[PDB]
């Protein structure tokens, strides 16, 4: 492009370790957490006085002090005049751009923006439109950015890990959080906080599959099904409902156990997320 | 912005002078402006200019790694974005319908006319090509600019000259000109580009060079590029109001006669350039 | 790092590049030197939306974050911070080869931004690469690819460590100025000129490692002089920071 | 001999209009194996005269090879050029100045002729739409069987070229309104010797004349029977 | 024209259609600037007090990256400083300045993407912009000359280089690039590599007390001004 | 996208509000319109189809399967959705590009289909062209052209073994189904109104839906497997307010419309995906309307 | 004189006696007429003019026309009729409850969405045409103005190719059944259909602060169902290219009652799509 | 003092009235904002949350950035004395300058960008715009800095001079 510093022209190769050892890799990564019990959640508020409200989101990796995964960063930009070229809108036009950081993206030079950065906006434009009241600001605008700092996994990784739609799951719940996080520090009229929970059904043996909060991938063996929520406690309503897994039909229980459970994480999310609000203020 | 046009006073005096068979230039319909090449002290600057038209050209040889279009293959690029220098009417970063048809009509006639020889450029098969790029910067915009670059871009692709290269024990060796002297790149034929207006509400009179302000009242043109030996490399009328195709057979006839004459005065420009290399 | 208001995250990611896909490559000795020859430095600013309200979606873009870029790219260069020699990465048989240059892709996202980026983003860029410890890679004749540890790791050689001074002029245009160090993003709204200094004191006398004044005539010899004075305590005091 | 075909003689040309309910205008045209579908936006608001605005669409599954086509990004906003000034210089849309008329072309199916497929497609389309035209912008395409390189005196030129023979042989577009001499679009992007020229023009404008016979039959059969029960 | 000649060569009006413009070669490099005067500004750029000054910058081959964007803010801001914008209030000035020709890199194969600051084209890109608004009669508070030293240093002795080549730049220990306002004021001091400030400061002397760089602009002005006005008599 | 007066949206939030819901049609809820699609529309495409509604809205999609260097399974498959008069980027475009891929990609059952050898797979190309301008949602549409069309395609048989370079019969009626006759996944946009729950809505329905779901199914009535949920924000949150007769209003004013100002009711969405997936449902009566269409 | 269609380019007649008309065109060296368009040569008072096949609603003054508000602009909207471009609906053209009352017209010219908003429909009729052929819209006449209490439906001749024609009325209200109550219909010459429940501010007429609310009036059950029924006659008339009309919609109404009625699915069931609304076509025709 | 979170609950409609930061649901009132709970307590006590937009009839203060001889174009700063965050254009249609003679004053002989002017919002405008009135004696030009650059004063309620340059300029005082 024009507007970057172009690397060199070959195309340069992502470190490949040396794998000298088999035996060393050793055991596979097993959920020590409760399964009912999510990450670990950091959330300040403010952390971009320049805008009109603003969050930092941060996880621990697997449960582990000091070991931070998903680093996500928001800043709602408040009620604002709406650009000229569509000069009026009868209701509040909220927009959301989600972008990896350049240090998250998947190719450090990518020729195609991730689609990936696309759907995490339309999921979390979804969530969050429903929880933000459209009609107290007619003819104005609130533009919700998040920057996905980090990835709870390095993106070039993520493509060996089964499939990086788990990732997105967990990195749409974090968005869901810290985006109401922003928007509460905003100021801006919300139906209800939303928090973004998240729910998967795993089977880890050969015995029944279980269902369990907040997962990763490679804790597990193989996760069936997972569901992403993003849920207002006080309206019993969820926002934006994401469901991704082979699921019988005769399944239809354990796919209404995985929801509530996904709830229960939106539930376990929002309490952080009240906390923080709540001691900002 | 948006284009900038003509009085209607202007307008209907134009098409009335050609009606007339004159024009506000003092020339013939079929006639061409002073046409002036000057060469750059670098090799591969080439200068143009049409009268009030210039364009300036500079061609460039770069290796690189072969991805895309040309994964194993050695490719050759021209740039010829527009700037406000040309007119304010155009913006940096803002492609126009003038602009993407200049730069299509030169990539087609300099790639479909075989000019280059591409295998001569890759050095090693999907690894390391010589990419030639000429940049093409039109400084003043007085009409028939699609003309005046491609002389420029040929002009400058003769003019131009490579680095020159060994391989040694399979080692790729790329020489600077302080190590080397640029070897000449290799040139078959050379296409030039001649763009006819047409003015009558039916098409009926053709004007051979238009100034920018006949572009605007044209109804249609029909870029023409040929080689010195009558071998047509492209012909595009992309639409407007028809026009006879007696009448456009007129106006290749006409054409080979210019590009024969184009072809002289840049061999002819190319050999007092080489004295002054080499006196 | 964090400076005041403004807040940038710099990461510096190593990728590997095969000499096999490098053109100009040659065999070093052991030109414009590998570093600027093979473009093994690729710094990128990205004033990331809305960390300040003239970064909003809908405002039109700046040239702000591609000046940003090359100042950091050009000094990143001239200052020598980063040694090719470093980034080489040797066969050694047991007929010395290099075989790939580690690529540094020098990511800088402004979190927030509240005026002197230069200052921050170029702190961050030296701080991260202090910080960056490449893998150990080595080249593999059997898989005839660079392979890496899991666990080893070399740190790069930073040499000196220049620290970038900024500061505004505010006019009441006597014509009074006064001279604010790190201006903040309003500040920079009012003040037309604007001076930057990079300095380095590891030899112990400042070294100016380049000077950027414009827009404005107040700066004349004796205050960049004088400035140069001030970088140099500002340098002090970065320097207890970046430890 | 050409293979299943004589020097002067078009492939099958089969064409529907009306294809699409919804659109304004709309057509269907096959020209051998190559397939265009058009759907036509009536003029509609979306400053002198009504813009056209042509929309092409290539799928990847009409190409033979992917990689051929490669996007041709350059290539299709190129051809979107083309057709918008080849339909322009027929429809009179000085009549409805505070309008934009929207074409949108899918080639469903390459086999050559592209360019000739998507004009004649678009013509289609705008008749179906009631668009006021001046004329049929039929299109054709035209090529000498012998190369430029060849330069045979005996060889004459081919029409309607397959893909095949656009790959080897040199080939011209040419789009005339109505059965007339006169050229809209005279597209030549291989190298002919300028003696070939004449030849080429007078086979493609002679296609043109065939093609126009065909689509305004097409256009009549689908009018006779609307006029039968409406 | 080329890298040897000490006399800097410059024409204005060199293109016809442009508001003001002029060609200037110095030191091997040449570029041709194009002035619009006061103009439509698009909106993005309206400022309500004064005019908005677009400096762009295009290079010889290649697209213009980073780089050139540096060197359009660098001129925009020292331009801004010198043009009397605030009379032309809505207005926008557009600078095109295009990079005809420099010396040649003799021991370097071309590079057409390098984002490095090129501080060698920098005195010359001001200059030509100095005599296209000159030329475009824009109204402005003062003159500006702009002129670029590099401090090569051999054995052990500094070795000033005034208007350097660009292989003399990367083989310079330091390169300066400064530009003195009519008024003897500095406007810019754009400086690269390692250097003391007593190093800078004797480099600030060599640019300013010195080919007379003042009187070549008006020199030639003087001579574009006495052709076009011969008729006042 | 949609465009209506809230006035008529109030109309319609009434109309379907009701205990039977009162389409603007005249429709059932568990009914949908009427269904016109073809078969192998294009030649020389491994897969392809047509459909068309009754609503007008028509689209074409091929599937072209080539060979690639490499029981094995990756994400081979690539999906693009060409919209007219899109800029390639837009929101709905890309969502529905993934959201159908995510069909497909949910079982990864599917994957494993288009893996010739150890050494070779089959990549395939999905193009999926809408014909017609989006005059509404496409998402329906162009789900049941994919089932039609992924059925509809046949794959090269393999004269050749695995290790070596593979090599297949040219007679299409000797290359075998893919999908054979699991099914390929049906995707249906689900809506709600109050407790209403309705299917196959058309465009004035869905811009006052209180909820929306674009539900994936497959089958292998039918024994059917859920693949995939995704929330299509309301469009009714984006229309204008009611303006009553002569601020926060208090009360919920009989025929005055207002946008659904808050999420889905938890309930609602079980009802939503417990309709969907019952024996014999929609499912059921779509895939029976399908699979009747000639392959 | 349509003995067959006539057909872009084709040439009508060469003799000077006639005038030219809509869908022909002459070239500017000679007297010929030809035809810009395939359709019908119509001839009348020496003037030839060639009605097309199939062409976007061409508006002429008097039109009672429904369309939707696409825009606001400076005392003027932009009302979307179908038609090649929006109509124009002026400022100073539409029925204000007390625009002189008020004395509030400074204010009203900066408060038009207080009256019509973007996307609002209304019933107008064309006071007058362009030459561009856009048309201008009024609304002074109490039966026009917003449209509430209703469903709207296009008719385009969507595959029947015929659709709504000019007409005795355009507006009239039908008693209903099975208690729906009084329903009116517009007809919207355009091709915009509007079917409402009736209201005394309504457009119909049993066999002012509020006018622009869009708050709809409480409409019972049977009310929708027949309102639906009739959208799905309307699309039942149109899907089988049969005139729309009221006279042919209320032919179409009462079969489709009666169709009800004799279904086994009784009276409610009010779905007409498909072989059921081809069975309606059948039977409307005799 | 209490707190109040976005969404929890105030109280039912029956012993609350909306206000500024809440929202009604299902009979049930509760906070739309993270802030302070008020209770006005005036009919039902009105409740509110407190953590802005221009509105009719309030009194902003704004600067010119264009002027028209119709219209000139603010850009709105303060609404009651509270600073925006956000900023809105509003436009001072030439009839809206003056309380009389609305047909002899003219726009440049009123505001010239650049000056803050104190006006009272007519209506919300089409478009992007508001329509601002600076028709009153409290109304008009509050800062004013002459063609010079030099900050002015009021020196008559129809033009400001200049206290260096010692011009005068003609202006839409404000007369307070």
């Amino acid at each position: 492009d024009r507007r970057r510093i172009n690397g060199p022209a070959g195309a340069t190769i992502p470190p490949v370790y040396e794998d000298s050892g088999i035996s060393e890799v050793k055991a596979l990564k097993i959920r020590s957490r409760p399964s009912n019990i999510i990450r670990k959640i950091y959330l300040k508020t403010g952390v971009t006085p320049s805008a009109s409200g603003s969050a930092y989101l941060e996880l621990e990796t697997s449960a582990n002090s000091g070991v931070s995964g998903l680093k996500l960063s928001c800043t709602v930009h408040g009620p604002r005049s709406l650009p000229r070229s569509s000069p009026f809108s009868p209701h509040m036009v909220v927009s959301t751009h989600v972008k990896y950081a350049p240090f998250a993206t998947k190719q450090r030079r990518g020729y195609l923006r991730d689609p990936t950065e696309r759907d995490l906006g339309i999921h979390l434009e979804a969530a969050l439109r429903g929880a933000i009241i459209a009609d107290r600001w007619p003819k104005s605008g609130v533009d919700i950015i998040i920057s996905i700092i980090e990835g709870d996994q390095d993106r070039e990784a993520s493509k060996t890990q089964g499939d990086e739609v788990w990732d997105m799951m967990n990195t749409l719940s974090g968005c869901i959080t810290v985006a109401s996080a922003a928007l509460a520090d905003a100021g801006i009229d919300c139906v209800d906080t939303v928090a973004g929970g998240v729910a998967a059904l795993v089977q880890d043996s050969d015995g029944s599959p279980e269902i369990v909060v907040d997962p990763i991938p490679s804790e597990h063996r193989k996760i069936l099904a997972a569901c992403c929520v993003a849920y207002l406690p006080m309206r019993d309503e969820v926002t934006n409902l994401w469901f991704r897994g082979d699921l019988p039909a005769s399944d239809m229980d354990l796919y209404t156990e995985l929801v509530e459970k996904g709830i229960q994480a939106s539930r376990s999310a929002n309490r952080v997320l009240v906390d923080c609000l709540t001691e900002t203020v | 912005p948006r284009e900038v046009e003509p009085s209607l006073s202007e307008r209907q005096f134009v098409l009335q002078a050609l009606q007339e068979g004159l024009r506000l230039d003092g020339r013939q319909l079929d006639q061409y402006r002073p046409l002036s090449l000057t060469f750059g002290d670098q090799y591969g600057v080439a200068d143009v200019t049409f009268g009030k038209t210039r364009v300036l050209a500079k061609a460039s040889a770069e290796v690189t790694v072969p991805y895309a279009d040309r994964p194993l293959d050695g490719i050759f690029t021209i740039a010829t974005e527009l700037s406000p220098m040309t007119s304010p009417t155009f913006e940096v970063n803002r492609p126009t319908e003038t602009e993407v048809l200049l730069s299509r009509l030169l990539e087609k006639t300099i790639r479909r006319s075989g000019a280059l020889d591409t295998e001569s450029l890759c050095l090693v098969a999907g690894q390391k090509c010589w990419s030639i790029r000429v940049d093409v910067h039109v400084m003043s915009h007085d009409g028939n600019l699609v003309d005046a670059a491609c002389i420029a871009v040929v002009a400058a692709l003769r003019h131009f000259r490579k680095p020159d290269t060994s391989i040694e024990s399979g080692v790729l060796t790329i020489y600077t000109p302080a190590e080397r002297e640029p070897v000449p790149l290799s040139w078959l034929h050379t296409p030039f580009c001649v763009t006819w207006s047409f003015f009558g509400d039916e098409g009926e009179i053709a004007v051979l060079d238009a100034t920018w302000l006949e572009e605007q009242v044209r109804v249609g043109s029909c870029t023409i590029s040929m080689n010195k030996h009558g071998e047509i490399c492209q012909i595009a009328k992309l639409g407007g109001t028809p026009v006879e195709a007696v009448s456009l057979l007129q106006c290749t006839s006409i054409a080979l006669t210019k590009v024969k004459e184009f072809s002289d005065l840049v061999d002819k420009k190319l050999a007092e350039d080489f004295k002054r290399r080499n006196p | 790092v964090r400076a005041g208001d403004t807040t940038v995250l710099c990461g510096v990611r190593g990728e590997v590049l095969p000499v096999e896909r490098i053109p100009l490559f040659r065999q070093p000795d052991v030109g414009r030197g590998e570093l600027k020859e093979y473009d093994l430095l690729v710094p990128n600013i990205e004033l990331a939306t809305g960390s300040a309200p003239q970064f909003l979606p809908g405002v039109p873009p700046t040239a702000l974050a591609q000046t940003l870029s090359t100042r950091v790219y050009s000094l990143l260069h001239s200052t020598r911070l980063v040694s090719a020699e470093e980034l080489r990465i040797w066969y050694r048989p047991v007929q010395d080869r290099v075989v790939a240059y580690w690529v540094l892709y020098i990511d800088l996202v402004f979190l927030s931004f509240d005026g002197n980026p230069f200052d921050v983003a170029w702190a961050a860029v030296v701080a991260a690469l202090r910080d960056t410890k490449l893998p150990v890679a080595r080249w593999d004749p059997d898989r005839e690819m660079v392979v890496c540890s899991k666990t080893e790791t070399m740190k790069l050689t930073i040499k000196g460590l220049p620290i970038a001074c900024s500061a505004a002029v505010f006019l009441e245009k006597k014509n009074r100025h006064w001279i604010l160090l790190d201006p903040d993003r309003l500040e920079e709204s009012l003040c037309k000129e604007v001076i930057t200094m990079v300095v380095d004191f590891s030899d112990g006398e400042t070294r100016i490692r380049a000077i950027e004044k414009q827009g404005g005539t107040v700066f004349g010899r004796e205050l960049i002089r004088s400035f140069a004075l001030v970088a140099e305590d500002r340098w002090k005091v970065v320097k207890e920071v970046m430890k | 001999r050409v293979d299943g075909r004589r020097w002067n003689e078009l492939r099958r040309v089969h064409a529907q209009i009306r294809t699409q309910a919804a659109a304004d205008g709309s057509s269907y045209l096959e020209m051998g194996h190559t397939k265009v579908m058009c759907v036509v936006t009536g003029p509609s608001e979306p400053g002198k005269e009504a813009e056209v605005v042509v929309s092409i669409v290539i799928a990847g599954f009409s190409s033979v090879d992917r990689k051929r086509h490669g996007r041709n990004d350059k290539r299709i906003i190129e051809m979107q050029s083309t057709v918008a000034n080849a339909l322009s210089a027929s429809l009179h849309t000085h009549l409805f100045p505070h309008s934009q008329i929207t074409i949108s072309l899918h080639v469903l199916s390459q086999d050559g002729s592209l360019l000739a497929a998507l004009i004649n497609a678009a013509t289609l389309a705008c008749v179906d739409a009631g668009i006021p035209m001046t004329d049929y912008v039929v299109a054709c395409t035209a090529g000498s069987t012998s190369t430029y390189a060849a330069n045979d005196e005996n060889a004459d030129p081919l029409l309607d070229l397959n893909h095949q023979e656009e790959q080897e042989l040199p080939w011209l577009t040419v789009a005339t309104l109505g059965e007339s001499d006169k050229v809209a679009v005279l597209v030549c992007e291989s190298r002919v010797q300028v003696s070939r020229l004449e030849g080429m023009l007078a086979v493609g404008v002679d296609g043109c004349k065939q093609i126009r016979a065909i689509l305004d039959h097409v256009v009549r059969q689908k009018g006779r029977r609307m006029i039968r029960e409406g | 024209t080329t890298t040897a000649t000490t006399a800097p060569e410059a024409a204005l009006g060199v293109l016809p259609r442009a508001d003001g413009s002029a060609r200037y070669s110095h030191a091997g490099y040449t570029v041709t600037a194009s002035v619009n005067g006061p103009i439509e500004a698009q909106r993005r750029d309206e400022h309500p007090y004064e005019a908005h000054v677009d400096v762009i910058v295009r290079p010889a081959a290649g697209v213009g990256g980073t780089r050139e964007r540096h060197l359009e803010s660098i001129l925009q801001s020292s331009f801004a400083q010198i043009i009397l914008v605030k009379s032309f209030p809505r207005s926008l000035i557009q600078i095109v300045l295009q990079v005809e020709e420099s010396p040649e890199n003799e021991y370097v194969n071309t590079k057409l993407v390098q984002a490095s600051l090129n501080f060698a084209v920098m005195p010359a890109l001001f200059q030509t912009a100095m005599l296209a608004l000159l030329s475009a009669g824009v109204p402005m508070r003062a003159t500006a000359t702009a002129t670029a030293i590099a401090l090569a240093s051999e054995n052990g002795a500094t070795k000033t280089l005034i208007d350097p080549s660009p292989r003399q730049v990367e083989l310079a220990q330091s390169v300066h690039v400064f530009a003195f306002t009519s008024q003897d004021e500095l406007l810019l001091a754009e400086s690269e590599g390692d250097f003391t400030i007593k190093e800078w400061d004797a480099a600030y002397e060599t640019a300013k007390n010195i080919p007379d760089l003042r009187h070549f602009i008006r020199s030639t002005m003087e001579a574009k001004v006495a052709t076009d006005l011969h008729w006042k008599s | 996208h949609v465009l209506l007066s809230p006035a008529e949206l109030a109309y319609l939030h009434a109309s379907l509000s009701l205990t039977p819901p009162i389409r603007p049609d005249g429709r059932s809820p568990t009914q949908f319109r009427p269904l016109i699609a073809e078969t192998g529309i294009l030649p020389g495409a491994n897969g392809s189809a047509r459909v068309c509604f009754a609503d007008g809205t028509e689209a074409i999609v091929g599937v072209k399967a080539e060979v690639e260097k490499t029981t094995g399974e990756a994400s081979w498959v690539e999906i693009t959705v060409e919209i007219p008069g899109v800029r390639d980027d837009d929101s709905g475009m890309v969502f529905l590009a993934q959201l159908l891929g995510e069909a497909l990609l949910a079982d990864g059952e599917f994957v494993k289909k288009l893996w010739i050898n150890r050494r070779y797979h089959w990549k395939l190309y999905i193009d999926i062209l809408l014909i017609s301008p989006p005059l509404s949602y496409p998402l329906p549409l162009l789900s049941l052209t994919t089932h039609l069309a992924l059925l509809s395609t046949r794959l090269p048989r393999l004269k050749s073994e695995g290790d070596e370079d593979p090599y297949f019969d040219d007679d299409w009626a000797v290359a075998p189904y893919l999908f054979p006759r699991t099914r390929p996944p049906i995707t249906l946009l689900v809506m709600a109104v109050g407790n209403n729950i309705l299917f196959d809505p058309s465009k004035e329905e869905l811009a006052v839906a209180d909820v929306a779901l674009a539900v994936s199914v497959t089958a292998t009535g039918r024994k059917l497997r859920l693949l995939s949920i995704r929330t299509i924000d309301p469009p009714s949150r984006l229309t204008p307010p009611g303006v009553p007769n002569s601020s926060e209003p208090i009360e919920p004013i009989e025929g005055v419309w207002r946008a659904p100002r808050g999420g889905a009711k938890r309930l609602v969405l079980g009802a939503l995906v417990q309709k969907v997936l019952e024996k014999g449902g929609v499912v059921d009566e779509v895939l029976d309307a399908l699979e009747g269409v000639e392959l | 004189s349509s003995s067959d269609i006539v057909t872009p380019g084709e040439l009508i007649t060469t003799s000077p006696q006639f005038m030219r008309g809509h869908g022909t065109y002459i070239p500017p060296g000679t007297t010929s007429i030809i035809s810009s368009v395939a359709g019908t040569i119509l001839r009348t008072n020496k003037l030839l003019s060639v009605r097309p096949l199939r062409a976007r609603y061409t508006p002429e003054v008097g039109d009672l026309v429904v369309g939707r508000i696409i825009e606001v602009q400076a005392r003027r909207w932009r009302v979307d009729v179908g038609s090649t471009q929006f109509a124009s609906l002026p400022l100073s053209a539409i029925n204000l409850p007390g625009g002189i009352l008020r004395k509030r017209t400074e204010t009203d010219e900066l408060q038009m969405r207080s009256f019509f908003s973007e996307g609002d429909l209304l019933v107008a009729e064309v006071q007058g045409v362009y030459g561009d052929g856009g048309a201008v819209l009024h609304t002074r006449s109490l039966k026009y103005g917003k449209l509430r209490n209703g469903v709207f439906v296009a008719v385009s001749g969507m595959g029947g190719g015929g659709g709504v024609v000019r007409s005795r009325r355009q507006v009239w209200t039908l008693e209903g059944a099975n208690g729906a109550g009084l329903i009116d219909v517009v007809l919207g010459v355009n091709g915009y259909v509007w079917i409402a429940k009736h209201t005394e501010d309504g457009p119909g007429e049993d066999p002012s602060a509020n006018m622009y609310s869009s708050q709809n009036d409480r409409i019972e059950a049977e009310t929708m169902r027949e309102i639906a029924r009739l959208r799905g006659v309307v699309m039942a008339l149109v899907e089988n290219g049969l005139r729309v009309d009221e006279d042919m919609v209320m032919r179409g109404y009462r079969e489709a009652v009666e169709m009800a009625l004799v279904s086994p699915e009784g009276p409610e069931d009010v779905y007409l799509g498909g072989e059921r609304g081809r069975q309606l076509a059948a039977a409307l025709t005799a | 003092p209490t707190l109040a979170l976005p969404g929890q609950l105030l109280g039912p409609i029956s012993k609350y009235q909306p206000g500024p930061g809440t929202h009604v649901h299902e009979s049930n009132l509760y906070s739309s904002l993270l802030g302070t709970v008020h209770v006005t307590q005036p009919e039902l006590p009105t409740i509110s949350v407190s953590a802005i937009l221009p509105e009719v009839g309030n009194i902003v203060l704004c600067r010119v950035i264009r002027i028209t001889p119709r219209q000139a174009v603010v850009t709105i700063l303060v609404c009651g004395d509270t600073v925006l965050d956000a900023e809105w254009q509003g436009l001072i249609r030439v009839q809206d300058i003056r309380a009389t003679e609305k047909d002899r004053v003219k726009v440049y002989e009123s505001f010239r960008p650049g000056d803050i002017v104190r006006a009272e919002v007519i209506s919300l405008g089409d478009q992007a715009n508001y329509y601002l009135s600076t028709a009153r004696n409290e109304l008009g030009v509050i800062l004013a800095t002459s063609e010079a650059g030099n900050t002015m004063y009021p020196v008559s309620w129809r033009e400001y001079r200049d206290p260096i340059t010692g011009l005068t300029e003609l202006r839409k005082v404000a007369k307070p």
